[PDB]
């Protein structure tokens, strides 16, 4: 019988799959058990297949048989503040999931014609990211660096600080341990964010179909809002051991080996799933609700995580994965030994969608932090002696000192745009040449907090509007020069 | 006639024929009941041919039938064809209709015989001051293009589109090897909005694309270049066409997992066994035969940062000619930022472009590096220094350092400037003008963006 | 002065000529491991 | 029912069973007229497991009957294995005859759920000067040591075992150290004549059995702990036992010799396709639950002395606080040799520890990681060159060095010196002195093997 | 007591009878089950107790306590420790003599690293004075 | 005299086609055959004595003596000589011609370094004036 199909292997997770004439790609087999499987391979005369569960209850000669239905999740608005697996099933213990309508998990990206140019902007609390390599609604940016510095804070605080923004956020973490989930969860919950969150987990303890097919998950639960005329926001915590999963479960399959034993298609793997974070025209929109919304487009905002050995970011994943993205995020070990917190490598931190990714105010005023970090990088090396140099250089090398300790920040403390602002006006007109360099954190912290109870008001014009106008400069001047006058740190 | 699909492992599919009729290497086949179409790569006993499939292949059981085309994949070329954007079998995306052309020419042909094309060299005039100074390029030629985003890459394609048509009544072709879609996007609509649009051809290849669609795609937009240059007009002449091609390092990474994706042995250090054959097989057709000519604009990624690397190592063994394009010139705020001491050429002799030139070049060369050692010091201790010559040395450098800018045609619309097609003459003359020390006198903000050498006299007469 | 700026300059000559022998050296050992690591996974899936 | 050996290649035995009685996966299997058992690994189809030997397979060929208990290996799980050693299927090998207990559990069982993890709440004093600091412990976490052959990870277990073990009342600790022979003797020896033997049990197995044995000794010390943790006395709690075990690697070493030989393909460095699963199911049984709670430490070896190695790089995110000890500190004389660097606890937060040790841990790694990288400078150009600024780090790095070590209770047979213990208040008092620029005229040589402030003082003072 | 001449020949011998015979090829060209090899060997040098002696020796001797000392030698490559197989025989041993070319040319004679030579046991193993 | 105008492309079409005849790769770039392959070719460059020239012809030339020269071509990659290929050619032939090209972008054409290019029969051939 076409349905009909028999077991002839279970090894090390893996099912060799008898008979199952005319089979398809992807379709899911029941396997006689609460578990379910997918059909990767289809050779002559066995089909292979993966076990999505726990494969110990799997014997030879139990039956299997064909669904003839693509592998799908519960998507919706009701997902928000549940954590699941990579299949959609709640593991939170807070109750069924009322889930409302479906959606496959592997998709293609709208086309070239029916795209749109990212205006639309991103904030992260981080003035290290926020003015230098500026994130927009539909780019998708990397961060990459070595283990244990700080790739995951710079993730979290994103969504963290999407409160008051109306931007949906997804978390997808694979191949960690269970502790660092619940951790992260009740972090999260602990702020209040859990409200527009989702999570899906996938842990060590658990076979490499599902720390392989996880972030596909996620991404299509990510997509519902954006075909809606809506946004949303996606990280995956690490790619490295999806692509470590994938390679397992193909030198299984005893795929063609190559480079570091890849297989074929490492390539594609990830090109495909990060193809689809992507801004639609609102066309697009109103082709897909029928008409139900107008006026409207969306974007899917994707931040992958990479992990390198030793810094080499030779090898052959950081390499296939940062010829994708529109940008690269760099962390260093020294850096982060060193005291710099954020951590970033700006020589090197690239963003290829630029300023046309800011409001008008963080555009009219970032220009000033990267001339004064390109000159200290030049100048750096002539600290010993500094006398000999001509008084114009001596000033360059002091702003760059000044500059480069204003970029720390503080984790679960992410800052607004008009903290942003106020920070670089006050930076960039020169107010903090008299300032100790010690004292930079203090000083920035103290003025910020002074303005928040004495400008609010402002403050919420510069975060609503964002347009920057004489007036608004007139009013931040003003109120530095207070600040100046009358405040002790 | 008819086969059937009998093994589906991720891209590879083998198709199993009747013994007597087994489609060669390289040709395509389509499967009904599917947008799906099949091409040859290697061929295996039992009448079985291993074929990679154009497209996806989720939702494809095995034992489906295939129908043979018995030719490679043909592409629609003609005069309906411009402007317009097309994928590796000549599908249109842009929904806007169905191209005209009737008329079709394979991908795969065999290279030009050995005394099929003859050739002198003979100088292709841009109408660029730089470029036709110090890099001039060669019909015929292909030329290697160096530098990422932020430096105008885009505007200097398009402004070459322009000046093509305009001063040699040549078309150009367009073919993106793996590029990403949102930059695909931004690209089509500027031309679009600049009116250049009109006189080229699109080809796209997406990198969500399995890498059997990203390979044969050079190959693709080769066809149309090549029809286009054997147009006769009237009193024979042929044509002048251009050919670009977005990045050949993705095109042999394509080739490299396609080796992989078959089950071929690696070759030295993870490279394919066959890879200088391919890169011959493309980059060999691009010459100047008798009734016309077509040259070529690369871009070249280098991996690791080393050209002892393989590919950067099969690639520069064909290039005649390399533009660097540097972030530090376009951060000054001169374009096109073109650098004037990394790059080179093989055309930049005393014999095939003239002594004149050959020792202008030279001058003005050795110039800039004595600027390029001089301005760390005059960066860090400034220009207090006393040293007449060198100060001398320093303004002719700043004078030929703005000359060598000027303004082109794409930006008129947003600029409201117009463009200047300069001729190569009036850049030889006012070179070896500035260099003999006649124009002492004038300003330097009066070469900015000023065209030709006599625009500058003026220019700086209404100062 | 002038000894100093001697010194200086030919401890710039001896420093970038190592560079250059370093990146060399660097890059032939890159290739060789990858090489090597190659022959040995082939000859390790031939085995099986 | 009853099968045959069909093959034997040193440890991996298939045997082949009949139709409809093949046991499943970890089905021990118990071969008549030896003292061998066999474990099911993986299933081949047509009623042929491939199974690893627990035991020697010297004695046995081809054709012998086996008999299939359709249980996993279930080991003896209660209060009477307090007190004795027994060797992996649970055989006392004290000559202290048999154990009354009859409740046994299987060693292969699931992971606990994402609903009941328990976090950790309260610090761990362990009397080390480097670990206090730099690296803080709290109860029901996972520690891990990590060095290359020679560096010191034994010594600096059995001062843990030594400095807490001993003192905190009711632990029930569990020993699953397996070392040298010639170690383990002296350890029951020497646990024994202090009277504490008496709540402690140890599961003990050496280097030279078959790769059958060395592969599952891990899970029975697992299963120990697990059953004691989980149980409740009356009004009572599980007594927090705590594990113990020094042989993490040879559960990965005997899995990849066997590897080959089950037909798994070669992978990365030629490790094993499944280590990342294989060391996660392993790694992840030993946690805290809402229901008890299981204090762990771990030594981790470092094939090479590379800790780019795929087996220790993979076991970094499994571990909350991570020690590595590196061979050049150790070459140098300064003990215990743990890099400062690449040390970290996720315990080491402003709201855990409180303000004035995370400023202090910070200060210290600021100032030894700049001191990190002034060596070649000093090479190139001499010290006197380096500004002042400079030379108080180099010396306060060099005297840091040196503060962080102190003489041990248990190696006292090496160096011959009295052992010392010193307080966390001690440790942080003495470093907030040194890093403000006090006890800058104590000589560099003062600090060595001194332990506490003061006994610095005095040591200064006797030179 | 026993010493070996070398077991870095013993190690390439039994890869070559491992690999005329068809089994799996391993890292460095290496075969499996090499420690399994040096460490069978090497833990059969023990000191065992009076009981066992009396057992073994169904009291024809009492009060008697026997022994074993070994001392393998291995070689290495361009004078590193850090390389896999020495690594593999330094892990199985109770200490580890190292003698360095730099210094033997240097006329210190036996050439003996301080530093990276240690010693196990300690001074369990020595006379009082 | 005979010039090959480059073997470097003729060893790199050799390891093609012996890699996509399923032979090892081997720890080297090339297979070690490469050698053989080119030592075969240079090995037929020589001079010949009158008798072998009468004794081949029959007798139909006396007094001659045959002659046949060699002038391959090498490319190297950034002026490594140290690689597989190179060395190979370097080691079986009776003379180097080294053409700099830093010489080359200097100005100095023909660019030929006379510190490391050296001849073996020189001195014989040259006339007497
Ligand atoms: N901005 C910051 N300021 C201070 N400490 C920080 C900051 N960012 C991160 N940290 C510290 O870094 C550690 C956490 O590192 P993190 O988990 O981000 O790194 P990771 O190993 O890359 O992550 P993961 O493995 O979970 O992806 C903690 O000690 C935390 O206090
Ligand atoms: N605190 C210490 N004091 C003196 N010597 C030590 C100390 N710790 C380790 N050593 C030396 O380092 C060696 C490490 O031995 P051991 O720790 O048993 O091996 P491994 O490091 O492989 O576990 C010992 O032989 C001992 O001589
Ligand atoms: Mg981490
Ligand atoms: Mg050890």
């Amino acid at each position: 019988a076409k349905n009909e199909g028999t077991i002839v292997m279970v090894s090390d997770g893996i099912v060799r799959i008898h008979g199952l004439a005319d089979a398809m790609y992807g379709e899911m087999i029941e396997f006689d058990g609460g578990l379910f499987g997918m059909a990767l391979n289809l050779e002559q005369d066995s089909v292979g297949a993966v076990v999505l569960g726990n494969y110990l209850s799997l014997q030879e000669g139990q039956k299997a048989r064909c669904t003839g239905r693509v592998l799908e999740v519960p998507v919706g608005p009701e997902l928000l503040g549940r954590v699941v697996d990579a299949l959609g099933n709640p593991i939170d213990g807070k109750g069924p999931i009322d889930a409302k309508l479906t959606d496959a998990v592997e998709k293609v990206a709208p086309g070239v014609i029916w795209r749109q140019s990212v205006d639309q902007p991103v904030q992260t609390g981080y003035k290290s990211v926020d003015t230098m390599i500026p994130v927009g609604r539909g780019q998708r940016e990397l961060i990459i660096g070595d283990r244990q510095t700080g790739k995951t804070a710079m993730a979290i605080d994103a969504i963290i600080a999407q409160k008051n923004s109306g931007i949906k956020c997804v978390y997808v973490a694979i191949g960690q341990k269970q502790s660092t989930i619940a951790n992260v969860v009740r972090k999260l919950e602990e702020t209040g964010a859990m409200a527009y969150t989702t999570v899906v987990a996938a842990a060590a303890a658990d076979p490499a179909a599902m720390q392989y097919l996880a972030p596909y998950s996620g991404c299509t639960m990510g997509e519902y809002f954006r075909d809606r005329g809506e946004d949303a926001l996606i990280i995956y915590d690490d790619l490295s051991k999806q692509a470590v999963a994938y390679r397992q479960i193909s030198l299984l399959l005893r795929r063609p080996p190559g480079r570091e034993a890849y297989p074929g298609d490492v390539f594609y793997l990830h090109s495909r799933l990060l193809e689809r974070a992507s801004r639609v025209s609102a066309e697009y929109v109103e082709k897909f609700t029928n008409g139900a919304v107008t006026g409207k487009t969306g974007s899917l905002t994707a931040l992958p995580i990479i992990e390198t050995q030793a810094g080499d970011v030779s090898a052959f994943v950081p390499t296939n994965v940062i010829s994708i993205t529109d940008g690269q995020i760099f962390l260093e070990t020294s850096l982060f030994n060193a005291g710099i917190r954020p951590a970033v490598n700006a020589g090197i931190s690239v963003s290829r969608v630029g300023g046309s990714a800011q409001t008008k105010i963080i555009k009219k005023l970032s220009g000033g932090i990267r001339t004064a970090l390109a000159q200290y990088r030049e100048l750096a090396a002539f600290a010993q002696f500094a006398s000999d140099l001509d008084e114009a250089t001596r000033k360059q090398l002091e702003h760059g000192q000044r500059v480069t300790e204003l970029m720390k920040q503080k984790q679960y403390a992410p800052y607004s745009i008009a903290d942003q602002a106020v920070s670089v006006y006050a930076s960039n007109e020169g107010y903090m040449a008299d300032v100790e360099v010690k004292k930079i954190v203090d000083f920035d912290a103290a003025l910020i907090a002074y303005f928040r109870s004495e400008y609010a008001p402002l403050m919420k014009q510069i975060d609503e509007t964002g347009d920057y106008n004489k007036d608004i400069e007139a009013a931040i001047k003003a109120g530095i020069e207070s600040f100046k006058a009358t405040q002790t740190y | 006639s008819s086969g059937r699909i009998i093994q589906i492992i991720g891209a590879v599919i083998d198709v199993e024929f009747e013994r007597t009729s087994v489609p060669k290497i390289y040709d395509a086949l389509q499967v009904d009941g599917t947008e799906t179409t099949l091409e040859v790569q290697q061929q295996l006993g039992d009448g079985v041919v291993r074929t990679i499939a154009m497209g996806s292949t989720e939702g494809l059981k095995r034992g489906l039938t295939v129908t043979s085309t018995n030719a490679p994949i043909s592409v629609p070329v003609g005069t309906a064809t411009l402007g317009r954007i097309m994928d590796v079998l000549g599908r249109p995306i842009d929904e806007a209709g169905p191209v005209a052309t009737e008329e079709r020419l394979p991908i795969h042909r065999q290279a030009p015989s050995y005394a099929e094309q003859a050739a002198s060299t003979d100088l292709l005039e841009t109408g660029i001051k730089v470029i036709d100074l110090l890099c001039p390029f060669a019909k015929g030629g292909k030329v290697g293009l160096f530098g990422g985003a932020g430096v105008g890459k885009t505007v200097n394609m398009m402004e070459l589109i322009n000046n093509i048509a305009k001063a040699h009544s040549g078309l150009s072709v367009f073919a993106g090897v793996g590029e990403r879609t949102r930059e695909g996007n931004d690209f089509y609509h500027e031309m679009k909005d600049s009116n250049v649009l009109d006189k080229v051809a699109m080809v796209y290849g997406q990198m969500n694309e399995p890498p059997g669609n990203r390979l044969r795609v050079a190959l693709t937009g080769l066809t149309m270049a090549e029809y286009f240059r054997d147009e006769k007009d009237e009193n024979g002449k042929g044509r002048d066409v251009l050919l670009f091609v977005d990045n050949i390092y993705r095109y042999t990474l394509a080739g490299t997992e396609v080796s992989a994706l078959l089950g071929r042995m690696p070759s030295a250090v993870g490279y394919q066994p066959t890879l200088a054959e391919e890169m011959g097989v493309l980059q060999e057709r691009i010459t100047s035969t008798k009734s016309g000519s077509i040259t070529s604009i690369q871009a070249v990624y280098v991996p690791a940062d080393d050209l002892t690397d393989p590919s950067p190592a099969t690639t520069f063994a064909h290039l005649d000619a390399t533009v660097v394009l540097s972030r530090d010139i376009a951060s000054s705020g001169i374009y096109p930022a073109i650098d004037p001491l990394d790059s080179t050429s093989r055309q930049l002799d005393p014999l095939v472009v003239g002594q004149e030139h050959y020792e202008i070049a030279r001058a003005v060369q050795n110039v800039l590096q004595r600027y390029k050692e001089l301005k760390d010091i005059i960066a860090i201790l400034g220009m207090d220094e006393l040293a007449e010559e060198d100060k001398l040395v320093v303004y002719r450098a700043r004078k030929i350092q703005r000359f060598f800018s000027q303004p082109f045609h794409v930006a008129e619309v947003f600029t409201g400037a117009p463009g200047k097609l300069v001729p190569l003459k009036e850049t030889i003359r006012g070179f070896k003008g500035l260099l003999a020390g006649e124009y002492d006198h004038i300003p330097e903000q009066a070469f900015y963006m000023v065209g030709g050498i006599d625009e500058v006299i003026a220019k700086a007469e209404k100062l | 002065q002038s000894a100093r700026m001697v010194a200086m300059k030919a401890a710039t000559d001896n420093a970038g000529q190592l560079i250059k022998d370093l990146q060399l050296i660097y890059n032939k050992l890159r290739q060789a491991a990858i090489t090597q690591e190659i022959s040995e996974i082939v000859g390790g899936a031939a085995a099986v």
